[PDB]
């Protein structure tokens, strides 16, 4: 078929690059990152090596209160607030690359990420209350 | 008919590997070279899981756990010697006597009285002090003035004198994610297939005892008395005996010596010997003649599996080499002791005492050189009062020459950590495991 | 793969008592069953037992009851996978109506329903 | 019962050993592994605890990447290509131990790591194009 | 709304404090814990980093086991042995605190974490015989 | 903006004297002092 | 050829070919190194 590569759909349409988003989550961790000898490179190394952990595990946090655990697609029940950005379907994910749409989304990613938290909080806590009959 | 792969987490399939292994101890709290003190607390249950139906292979002469410990061990030491006094000043010429001569001829030299001139807290005021110096420290210069052994090939550094050498049981530890097999068979080599296998979290209390021909204070044999090597018809691989029994062998400095200060610069103080209260008597080992003899003939017979019911072997002693590997050296409670053993390995056993022992004329030396590198040697401090430890003899590191021969020797530090972890392997756990089913997803 | 190599196929009379070897290779001896199987000229195939080289735990026939003895001894590490074993076999009051070929063969399974099932067989060997 | 221990079952067959998973999941992070010195036991001890960390988040990252988060015993949509080993169910899960199966199946890992990689990419993506109306 | 904040509701009752629990999730990894100096503060800072992250994945490996990955509130199938706490559910959600409650279910808070563990080893087994057809 | 949360209802336990906050200071600062000293001059020949 | 400012004088000009001019540089002078030892496993490797 395809397959670009690493980042090989960077200037891609977002739509796009919606189909090769394991190229990149397996290089999140891995690469060439067996004692521990504190010299210039080995103090450099080990710096290295706590650093992919800590940022994957971020991403892995926010994931997990966000009810995607383990997953590189999941849908949410959090609207659309247009101010974010007034774009049509067809012309964000047939026209733009995700690089350009985050540089525009920029200001709001933390706002999104708010609502998106206490979402899930309070379906498992709608979950909790149907099981208990 | 219908397969699709399942995923399995947590499969019991592990695989060889290497890792850095950790080091675990118990509760005893001065401060030892082993710095066990810096080491995570042993579990009081010390866990042993049985590995029923498995069967693992082992090599103990490519064990990379052996090559680990024999750096921490060398790195301990130098942690150690690292913050204590640099004797430089001690590189001056030496006035030397012997102390309190007439006893048995030569035997006076063994240990001198050397007076010299030592730098003071000032700088540049001299002051004459003198010490007490046995003879393997010290040589002359063609008149009676003598130099330290060391001044030309290596700098010295006195142990500080708050450590102590005593070996403290180290348990070595995989990290999680790895496993450490150990091999139960009471009869293995060393080497091929051991049928019974164990996984531990650490393994058992290991003491870094670096000893010269005869291995001290050991583990034993449950059964016979193995013999262990990687190409036995080949001369030049050391034999590592292991005894099951026990032979106690009792070592002393009978002289009571007593620890001189002396302030050779601000903050710096060389620690000499000042003199011997009592008598000056020779330094030694005992070793029951009937246990030694018994055990060498354990020795004999488990050698004769590999060269012949027939065949004759004999000991001898060292052909050969440094101080350190001529003798049985070692550390007997601060002084390091060079024993001669020409005793022990005097004896020619044929194809098929009782009541006194033998004993063994030790050497003492102080300034004793690391054996990995050269430029680099310690001084021991002067142990006061009377030394006397008591030990057990749980092995032996021989050498063959190719009717049979066998003297001692090893001068290699890891061949001593080998005799201790040949039952332990380091192996990595892949949980990760993939098999055909008839299961399918949604 | 696995092999299992059987005794001579020499003959006694009646009153005696023979031992039959089975030496196995290529699997581990300790993981699957044992089976001394009988093919008697006048009569139909008759199985007479199985032992386990791994537990000791023998089962034989009502018609050998007290009359035949089954023993293996430990099976010796090869490789992490093989290893070498041998099963025995032992009849008591031995008549000359007894006369056939005896074969050796192992378990099939190590669990399931079908563990014992003589599955991998030897050569044979001929009897008085 | 039984309770074999850690690895316990490590010479029994798959189906057995696929009983007593959590032994072993349990040990993939814990052990003995307060302040951080920089001793030859310290430095040794530091690199044990980043190595465990590091080996236990690299299986669960392609558990991840195969929608088998949080999972012992998962199922797939990779059907099973006879090429990688043909023996039968009865003769793989009541004959065979772990160790001697990864042994064989040890060529063919990689290969079945991508079709679980690909097929969790897809179903996904199928998963959000069902919920789109 | 309200909003106490980290640990805001350490006081509050059960319940309460049942409905902020993103509000501690998300502290758990960050804070402010970009070279590796190891002088006297970069070994210190070092240390708090790897602590910071092992103990995070403690609590997420027993989540795992359970069956709760991703989850702030998961219901088991481990019945409450009233040995426990025969405490009322009102007297419990609508008076206690989580601290006082932590300090009188201490004793069982091993035995529960082994009846959630064989649980979920057990569910899963059952559920992959349920897709065997 | 030093986020201080006030723990409402709450009611803790403290110790001044078994705090471990003033050890590991303590520690911290003579270490920094002996971090500072290490690579500076030896007046050794001072002492004359 | 890269600079930050050109226009600006001290702004050093790097210029990077694309053909490589060869250059043999030497020393002919056979030199002896004679170890001097200047103290206890110390040693100054004079020439000789
Ligand atoms: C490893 O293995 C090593 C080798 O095996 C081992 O080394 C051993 O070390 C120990 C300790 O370090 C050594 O033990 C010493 O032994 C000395 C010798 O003792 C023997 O000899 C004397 C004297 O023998 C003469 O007299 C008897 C009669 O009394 C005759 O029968 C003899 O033939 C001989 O006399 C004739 O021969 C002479 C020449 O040959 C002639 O000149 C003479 O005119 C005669 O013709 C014996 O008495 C001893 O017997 C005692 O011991 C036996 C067991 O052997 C026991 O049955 C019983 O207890 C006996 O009493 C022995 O046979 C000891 O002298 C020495 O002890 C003295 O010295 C130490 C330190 O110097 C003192 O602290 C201690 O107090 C002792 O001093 C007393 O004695 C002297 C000498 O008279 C006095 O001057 C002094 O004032 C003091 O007297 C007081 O005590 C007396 C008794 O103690 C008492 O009689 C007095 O009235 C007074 O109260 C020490 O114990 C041993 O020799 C080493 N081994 C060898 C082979 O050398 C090592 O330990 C092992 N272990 C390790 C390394 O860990
Ligand atoms: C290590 O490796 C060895 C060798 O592979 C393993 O031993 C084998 O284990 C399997 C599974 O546990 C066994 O399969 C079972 O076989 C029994 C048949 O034995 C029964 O019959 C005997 C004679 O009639 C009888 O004496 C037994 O009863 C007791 O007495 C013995 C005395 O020693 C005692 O040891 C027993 O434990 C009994 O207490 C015995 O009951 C058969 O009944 C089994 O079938 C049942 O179970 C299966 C599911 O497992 C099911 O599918 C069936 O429908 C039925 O319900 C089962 O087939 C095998 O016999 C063992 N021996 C071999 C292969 O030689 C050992 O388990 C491994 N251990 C580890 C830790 O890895
Ligand atoms: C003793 O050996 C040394 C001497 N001096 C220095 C030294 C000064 S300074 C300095 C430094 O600051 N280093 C930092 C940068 O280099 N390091 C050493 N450092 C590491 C050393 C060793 O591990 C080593 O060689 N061993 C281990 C001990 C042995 C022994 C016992 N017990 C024994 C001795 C004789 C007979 C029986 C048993 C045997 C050999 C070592
Ligand atoms: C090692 O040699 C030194 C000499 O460099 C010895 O030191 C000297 O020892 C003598 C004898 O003990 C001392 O003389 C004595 O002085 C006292 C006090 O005035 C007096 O009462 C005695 O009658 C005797 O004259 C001398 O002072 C001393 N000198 C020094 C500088 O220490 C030392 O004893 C020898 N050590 C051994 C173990 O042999
Ligand atoms: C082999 O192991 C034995 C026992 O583990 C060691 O014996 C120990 O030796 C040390 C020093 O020789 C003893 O310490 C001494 O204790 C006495 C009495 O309190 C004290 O006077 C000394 O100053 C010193 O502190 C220790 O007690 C002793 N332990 C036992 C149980 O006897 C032996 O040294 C070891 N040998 C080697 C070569 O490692
Ligand atoms: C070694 O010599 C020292 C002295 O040089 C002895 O120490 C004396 O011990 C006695 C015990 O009976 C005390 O009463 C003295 O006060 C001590 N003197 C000093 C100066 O410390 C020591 O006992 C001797 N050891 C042996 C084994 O003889
Ligand atoms: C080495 O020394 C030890 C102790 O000094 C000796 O063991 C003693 O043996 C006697 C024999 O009668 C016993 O009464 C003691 O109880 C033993 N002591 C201990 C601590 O066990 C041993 O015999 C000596 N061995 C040699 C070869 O000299
Ligand atoms: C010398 O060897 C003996 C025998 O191996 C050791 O004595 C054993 O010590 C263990 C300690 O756990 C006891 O459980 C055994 O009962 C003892 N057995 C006997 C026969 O005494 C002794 O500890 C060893 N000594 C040294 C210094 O290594
Ligand atoms: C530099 O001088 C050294 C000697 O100072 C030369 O070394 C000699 O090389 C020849 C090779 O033909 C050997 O046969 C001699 O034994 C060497 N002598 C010594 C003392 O090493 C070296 O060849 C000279 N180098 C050049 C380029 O002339
Ligand atoms: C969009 O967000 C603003 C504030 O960010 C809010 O006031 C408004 O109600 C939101 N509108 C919709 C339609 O979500
Ligand atoms: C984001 O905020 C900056 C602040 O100056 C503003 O200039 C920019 O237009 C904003 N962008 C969006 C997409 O809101
Ligand atoms: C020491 O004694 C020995 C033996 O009597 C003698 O040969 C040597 O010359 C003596 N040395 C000194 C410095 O007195
Ligand atoms: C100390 O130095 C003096 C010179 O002032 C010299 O005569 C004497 O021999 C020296 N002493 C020793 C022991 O070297
Ligand atoms: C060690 O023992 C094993 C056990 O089978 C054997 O195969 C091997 O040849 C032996 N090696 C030596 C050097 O004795
Ligand atoms: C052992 O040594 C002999 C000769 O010393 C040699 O022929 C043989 O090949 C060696 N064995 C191994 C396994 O290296
Ligand atoms: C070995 O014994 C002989 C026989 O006396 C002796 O000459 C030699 O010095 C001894 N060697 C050693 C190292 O003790
Ligand atoms: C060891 O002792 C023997 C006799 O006991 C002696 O011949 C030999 O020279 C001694 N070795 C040394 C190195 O002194
Ligand atoms: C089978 O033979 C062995 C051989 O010693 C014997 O010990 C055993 O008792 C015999 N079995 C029976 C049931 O007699
Ligand atoms: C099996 O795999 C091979 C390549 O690995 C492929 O060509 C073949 O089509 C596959 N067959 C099935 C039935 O999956
Ligand atoms: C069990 O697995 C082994 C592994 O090689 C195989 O040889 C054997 O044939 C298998 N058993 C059956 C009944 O297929
Ligand atoms: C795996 O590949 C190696 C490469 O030489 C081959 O020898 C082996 O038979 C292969 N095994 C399987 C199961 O394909
Ligand atoms: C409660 O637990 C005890 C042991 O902890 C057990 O014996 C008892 O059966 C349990 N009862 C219930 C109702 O779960
Ligand atoms: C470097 O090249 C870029 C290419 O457009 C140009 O914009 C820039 O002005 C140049 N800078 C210099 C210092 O030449
Ligand atoms: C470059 O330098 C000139 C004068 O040297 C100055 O006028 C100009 O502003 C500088 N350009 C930049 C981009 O700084």
């Amino acid at each position: 078929a395809v397959f670009l590569g690493f980042l090989g759909a960077a200037g891609s349409t977002m739509g796009a690059a919606s189909m090769t988003l394991t190229v990149q989550a397996r290089n999140l961790l891995s690469g060439i990152v067996h004692l521990l000898k504190l010299t210039v490179w080995g103090i450099k190394q080990l710096q290295a090596r706590v650093l992919a952990v800590e940022r994957y595990l971020r991403d892995q946090q926010l994931l997990g209160i966000w009810g995607c655990s383990g997953k590189l697609i999941c849908c949410t029940n959090v609207p659309w607030n247009s101010s974010w950005s007034n774009r049509n379907l067809s012309e964000i994910w047939d026209n733009m690359t995700w690089l350009q749409w985050d540089k525009e989304i920029s200001n709001y990613t933390q706002i999104i990420y708010g609502l998106l938290e206490e979402s899930q909080n309070q379906q498992e806590k709608n979950e909790q209350d149907l099981l208990a009959l | 008919e219908n397969l699709w792969v399942t995923v399995y987490y947590g499969v019991p399939v592990w695989k060889d590997a290497e890792t850095t292994l950790f080091c675990a101890s118990d509760a005893k709290a001065k401060h030892n070279v082993w710095a066990t003190h810096a080491c995570v607390p042993t579990d009081p249950n010390p866990q042993e899981i049985h590995l029923e139906n498995v069967t693992e292979e082992f090599n103990m002469w490519k064990n990379n756990m052996v090559e680990q410990m024999h750096t921490d061990i060398i790195s301990l030491w130098d942690q150690s010697l690292k913050p204590c006094v640099k004797l430089t000043p001690l590189c001056v010429t030496l006035q030397c006597t012997n102390v309190t001569n007439a006893i048995t001829d030569d035997m006076r030299g063994e240990l001198k009285n050397c007076s010299f001139n030592m730098t003071t807290e000032l700088r540049d005021k001299k002051q004459k002090v003198y010490s007490l110096f046995y003879r393997l420290d010290v040589v002359q210069i063609n008149n009676k003035e003598y130099r330290l052994i060391n001044c030309n090939t290596s700098a010295i550094t006195q142990a500080c004198p708050k450590v102590s050498f005593e070996p403290i049981p180290i348990h070595y530890c995989a990290p999680a994610g790895f496993a450490i097999l150990k091999c139960k068979d009471k009869k293995f080599n060393g080497t091929g297939p051991c049928p019974s296998v164990s996984t531990v979290q650490c393994t058992h209390g290991i003491k870094p005892v670096v000893s010269t021909q005869l291995l001290l204070n050991g583990s034993l044999a449950e059964e016979e008395v193995m013999i262990r090597s990687e190409n036995i018809t080949n001369n030049a691989k050391n034999i590592l005996v292991q005894f099951n029994t026990p032979v106690q062998i009792n070592c002393t400095r009978p002289n009571n010596n007593t620890r001189k200060s002396i302030r050779i610069g601000p903050g710096q103080a060389f620690y000499a010997t000042g003199d011997i209260i009592g008598d000056i008597r020779q330094a030694h080992c005992n070793v029951s003649k009937a246990t030694w003899n018994e055990t060498l003939g354990k020795v004999v017979k488990q050698l004769r599996k590999h060269f012949g019911n027939n065949t004759i072997i004999r000991f001898a002693n060292s052909s050969g080499g440094d101080l350190e590997v001529t003798t049985h050296s070692f550390n007997c409670g601060g002084e390091f002791f060079y024993c001669n053993t020409s005793g022990l390995f005097n004896s020619t056993w044929i194809s098929n005492g009782s009541n006194d022992s033998i004993t063994l004329p030790c050497r003492i030396k102080q300034i004793i050189n690391m054996w990995q590198r050269i430029g680099q040697a310690m001084y021991a401090p002067p142990i006061q009062g009377v030394i006397r430890c008591v030990s057990n003899i749980t092995g032996l590191i021989l050498t063959r020459d190719g009717t049979e021969t066998f003297r001692p020797g090893g001068g290699d530090m890891r061949d001593n950590w080998r005799s201790e972890l040949y039952k332990y392997k380091v192996v990595k756990i892949e949980p990760l495991g993939v098999a055909p089913t008839r299961c399918k997803r949604r | 793969q696995g092999q299992l190599v059987q005794s001579g196929a020499t003959t006694t009379k009646p009153g005696s008592s023979v031992k039959i070897s089975c030496k196995t290779s290529g699997y581990r001896f300790n993981f699957y069953h044992i089976n001394w199987i009988r093919q008697t000229a006048g009569r139909g195939p008759e199985w007479m037992g199985w032992i386990s080289p791994y537990s000791g735990d023998k089962n034989l026939a009502p018609a050998f009851q007290d009359r035949v003895n089954m023993t293996t001894d430990t099976e010796v590490p090869v490789t992490s996978f093989t290893s070498t074993g041998a099963a025995y076999m032992e009849i008591r009051n031995l008549t000359s109506d007894d006369t056939g070929t005896y074969f050796c063969a192992k378990g099939l399974l190590r669990d399931g329903s079908s563990t014992w099932l003589p599955y991998l067989w030897g050569q044979g060997t001929l009897l008085t």
